[PDB]
């Protein structure tokens, strides 16, 4: 993906801490190097084809040096609690068509003018309980949205019973009426889905929606049918696909600017980030001033990325190594 | 109850706290309770403040004489404070009743110990001595620093921590 | 508090002692006495329920401007056993001239 | 004034007067009176404290600050336009223009009904005690000493306890030092002579610094090159 | 950490504002 | 001794927790 | 403040004192 | 021998003494003999005076680690002296023989440590504390108080006790202090 | 060190001796006394562990500006037996009038 | 007597050499 | 300082005393 930069951004992956340049053995190692007079900070990093350093950070010219946890870069897949509005009728009115419209907004193109509209439908009948209704509409909402033949995954749709009320039973295009055997269904949960991701060419982007109801007559009045309230999300996508795209962009600042343009003829850069793991980010943002009447700042930033194992041990060892060599107050997260 | 050593590490990376309960016979029932760390920003006269910098409860470490002595080494960078421009206040508590034979005034659950970094003061003294080497004249900033340090000493030993912080912030930070 | 009481009693007793010896006290210091006892009755009354800890910080740091301002008000003395540089009474006790893989050891 | 007004307490003059055995019954009570008399008789503006304080006008009248002695200027708080002396004899009196003002006591009579006015006024620098605070300029101290000495010797000479030659010498010395102090506190400094020079040399004269608070009395008058 | 009768009085006066009697249900 | 608002909040909350 | 548990027990002891 | 805690309680009641023989095995045999308390009025250049203020023989008790470490909590009212206007001399005599091969000077059977109430001296110094804030002026009272205290400090650390008494008499003998109330103030 | 203590004790004793005979000492000299005992305190406490040999050199060379500055601080005297021109007590012991191939020869 | 840091380095290093 | 060998032996001896 393409990001915005403050005039440059270069990324190093902190796979190891070796404390000196003579112990750099495998690819992706990191030492934070500085001298006794704490005026320059740089990172002798072991690339897959030798040892390489960074631009030399003047420690009087840092602006912010903030390290972020891996929980702060997870997109929370939003949910909606679709229920029966009890003000119109607590029971499904036995003759009406009960239709619900999903209004998607990023479709196959980014603007909110590229839209997509999908529907679920249940004819309500006499004696049909509300639990027999949500058993009948989550199937009809799954047959249109959780289908096998759609172009892109749109939503994930569950049912919530009144007994458990915390676990979600998934409803798909293959689930029948006999598989969902429960008589206390009270809502339909419509959750976002993670879209497909390709390294460098297809960024991590999502499709939002809004469950909108249609009008069903009660005593002559065409009253809107239901209510949809944004309940708190319980599923998040990891940081694996943002940092995997972040090494793909920032390697073109230190290296070749094009990536595959003409393929008998490219410089194959080997990347170090596994896209299947979560990662922490540390951004040392600084500048370069001179000594003249033309002095002021050419602003820069250096991103260091270490692997996150649950309690951020591989990142905090890097912060604990930068704090002693350079003497900065980077907050150990 | 007293302090064994209350010092900031010479590497300017750890804050050493080593507390102990007094050896006299009638603190047998008394133990160590907790360690609360406050800075010049969050201090209050009436004991530790709310939203403190770092709270420590000592049953958590152990699984009874081991509980009478405790030693901590806090990575200062993990506390998200500057080791050079921070004045730490270290409270300790007892959670224990002494015997009925205690002489009066000795039964006090809480104590306090102030901490600062002596490296910047050492560097200032070295700089002023370097100035003195040239022409053998005493800079007045050196005498001002000496007397202001003595003022903070008097404030600490008299317990007047508010004016102590006022002097610290006004002179040894800004 | 129980100490603002003592400071206020001392201050006003010194005020009237000066008015006994002399017949004049600076009204710039009578202002400080007024502020002091007004604060103490503020804090020992029905208005002590409106104070947060930030308000407590501000009140103490503002009252300490009155500490050495005049002879009537003095710097209060509290029971303290601390100092800016503490003493190291820890003792060294190695085990039969042993060491670890890198360093020394004790009991 | 070239020198600066470093302030010291009044008994610094009694440090110096009571060296004289004939002035040993002088007191701070007498020092205060004769010092105020000397301050007023000399009328030096550098001895007063410049203060600015805003008041509201109820109806052509406003309350005046307590410590005011003289008014540098009065202006409207919203426009900033300065006020002039009120030549009108019938200001707030109706029958059956440019704003102005007048001040007598604790009341200021403006020509505006309801507005807030900014007054830049002069007062006396006081001590921690509610007493006057004098400059420590040794010329000022010597002249004030000679003033108090001359007054006390005038009293003693009216009594016949001082020879007339003594009083004549005291008056001569005081007169010379009064002139010396007057010149010391009046003659401009170098930075004030730049202001005076910028005011003096003007190809296009500026005659409207009263409307402003004399802010641009001293700005240089730059002519473009053609 | 000793409490005097006055401190308990302050605790009472604070807690009384939060609680009410049977009649106020 | 002196109490602030927060002290009373802690005391009352701790009372209600165990009642 | 940083109240210890035993202080809370004192508070409820003296409150149930007027039980 | 060495001193662990030599102090006057800040409530001006108790003269606290806590002596303990060195933990090194050279001095395993040596044991504490007696504790002799002297004041500036009953001080002699060598050894305790023949008219001391308080005597305490260690051997009139359990007789060995208890003998090697001794602690006292002497109340000052029983001594008929003022806690703040008095400077105590604590002499500790040892009974025993240190084993040979100890470096000389370590085998000093007698040790002396003085005592003073620093709270009233801090009370005096606080009066001149705020002179430090006021620039353009020398904080002369603060400097004078600091030098007064450090005169006694240095004269003690160098063993020049007579001049230390002279300075104490010159400066701090007229110190006042709030006498502790006999009814024990109850708290905890 | 054990000598900074002696120098400081002598200096403050002389200071108070002058304040006994007189009632005035130059505060430009009290400043030197203050520097001296501040250094004595700092080097004889928990702050000496930050001292390198370069720091020791600078500290000594800065302190020797105080040496003959006042009457209170005086030049220290150390135990020395050397000089800029040392003596020649070697003895000449010729052997059998024997010159070597070029030089003379002794025992 | 007065030790610098280098004195402590010598002492500690030589002690570890003999352990 | 040089710390000739018997000084190191003295240091060992003292330290090993209360060992």
């Amino acid at each position: 993906m393409v990001i915005s930069i403050n005039q440059v951004r270069q990324l190093y992956v902190a796979k190891a801490l070796k404390a000196n340049t003579a112990a750099l053995t495998t690819a992706g190692d990191i030492v934070p190097k500085a001298d006794t007079a704490k005026t320059t900070l740089y990172f002798q990093s072991m690339s897959p084809a030798g040892i390489v350093a960074s631009d030399k950070i003047n420690l009087k010219h840092v602006l912010y040096a903030k390290a972020t946890p891996s929980e702060a870069l997870a997109h929370k897949l939003v949910r909606y609690s679709v229920t029966l509005d009890a003000d119109v009728s607590a029971t499904p009115v036995a003759g009406q068509n009960y239709i619900l419209r999903l209004a998607f907004r990023q479709y196959i193109g980014l603007s909110e003018e590229d839209q997509y509209f999908k529907y679920g439908e249940v004819i309500a009948r006499s004696g049909m309980t509300a639990s027999d209704f949500y058993k009948k509409m989550a199937i009809s909402l799954a047959k249109n949205l959780e289908n096998k033949t759609e172009s892109t995954p749109l939503v994930n749709i569950y049912l919530i019973s009144a007994a458990a009320a915390s676990t979600d039973v998934p409803v798909t295009s293959a689930t029948k009426e006999s598989d969902l055997t429960a008589t206390d269904y009270n809502q339909i949960i419509i959750e976002e889905t993670e879209q497909p991701w390709v390294l460098g060419m297809m960024p991590q982007a999502f499709i939002p929606f809004t469950p909108q109801f249609l009008t069903i007559t009660v005593d002559g009045e065409d009253r809107l049918w239901g209510v949809a309230t944004v309940v708190t999300p319980t599923k998040t996508v990891p940081d694996g696909h943002l940092i995997a795209d972040l090494e793909y962009f920032c390697m073109g600042a230190r290296g070749d600017i094009y990536r595959g343009m003409g393929y008998p003829n490219i410089i194959k850069t080997t990347y170090l980030v596994d896209p299947g793991a979560v990662y922490d980010v540390l951004d040392i943002h600084y500048f370069y001033t001179g000594s003249n009447e033309s002095v002021q700042k050419s602003e820069k930033t250096i991103t260091l990325v270490a692997v996150d194992d649950g309690s951020h041990t591989a990142m905090n060892a890097l912060i604990g190594a930068i704090n002693t060599a350079s003497g900065l107050t980077i907050a150990t997260l | 109850m007293h302090f064994n050593e209350l010092r900031i590490s010479q590497d300017n990376r750890f804050l050493i706290i080593d507390v102990s309960v007094d050896n006299q016979d009638y603190f047998e029932d008394v133990l160590l309770d907790s360690i609360v760390i406050d800075t010049q920003d969050t201090f209050v006269m009436n004991g530790p403040s709310d939203n403190p910098l770092y709270i420590y409860n000592v049953e958590d470490a152990y699984d009874t004489q081991q509980m009478k002595n405790v030693r901590l080494e806090l990575n200062i960078q993990d506390l998200k404070v500057s080791p050079c421009s921070t004045m730490f206040f270290v409270y300790v508590k007892s959670k224990g009743t002494p015997s009925t034979d205690t002489p009066c005034g000795f039964d006090k659950d809480q104590i306090l110990g102030t901490v600062i970094n002596l490296q910047p003061i050492y560097k200032q003294t070295l700089k002023y001595l370097k100035e003195v080497e040239c022409d053998c004249n005493i800079p007045k900033g050196f005498i001002d620093m000496i007397l202001k340090l003595k003022a903070i000493e008097l404030c600490v030993r008299t317990g007047n921590y508010p004016q102590a912080i006022k002097y610290w912030n006004k002179f040894f930070i800004k | 508090m129980d100490k603002m009481l003592e400071i206020s009693e001392e201050a006003i007793t010194r005020y009237f002692t000066t008015l006994s010896q002399f017949g004049y006290k600076k009204y710039s210091d009578v202002d400080k006495i007024i502020v002091l006892f007004f604060m103490e009755e503020m804090l020992a009354g029905e208005m002590s329920y409106y104070v947060t800890q930030d308000d407590y910080r501000n009140i103490v740091n503002a009252l300490y401007c009155l500490a050495g301002s005049t002879c009537m008000i003095d710097f209060p003395m509290f029971e303290s056993y601390d100092t800016l540089v503490h003493s190291n009474n820890r003792t060294f006790v190695p085990r039969i001239t042993e060491d670890s893989i890198l360093r020394s050891t004790e009991d | 004034m070239v020198n600066n007004i470093n302030w010291v307490k009044l008994p610094v003059i009694l440090d110096r007067l009571l060296r004289h055995p004939l002035l040993t019954d002088l007191n701070l009570e007498t020092a205060i009176q004769y010092t105020l008399d000397f301050i007023s008789a000399m009328g030096l503006p550098n001895v007063y404290v410049d203060k600015i304080e805003t008041i509201d006008i109820k109806e052509y009248r406003g309350e005046l600050p307590c410590d005011l002695i003289s008014i540098n200027q009065v202006r409207l708080h919203k426009n900033g336009i300065a006020l002039r002396a009120m030549t009108d004899n019938f200001n707030a009196y109706p029958t059956h223009g440019e704003p102005s003002f007048k001040t007598q006591g604790r009341v200021i009579f403006t020509s505006i009904k309801h507005e807030k006015v900014d007054i830049s006024y002069k007062a006396i620098m006081l001590d921690d005690e509610g007493l006057p605070l004098i400059p420590d300029n040794p010329i000022f101290l010597k002249t004030l000493e000679l003033y108090i000495k001359k007054e006390w010797f005038t009293i003693l000479f009216d009594m016949g306890k001082i020879s007339p030659a003594v009083l004549n010498n005291t008056q001569q010395e005081y007169a010379f030092k009064a002139g010396q102090c007057n010149n010391e506190f009046v003659i401009p400094s170098v930075s004030e002579m730049e202001a005076i020079t910028n005011m003096w040399n003007q190809l296009i004269p500026r005659v409207t610094e009263f409307r402003r608070g004399f802010k641009n009395l001293g700005d240089k008058e730059y002519i473009r090159v053609h | 950490m000793f409490f005097t009768q006055e401190d308990y009085r302050k605790i009472e006066k604070w807690l009384l504002a939060n609680s009410r009697k049977d009649t106020d249900f």
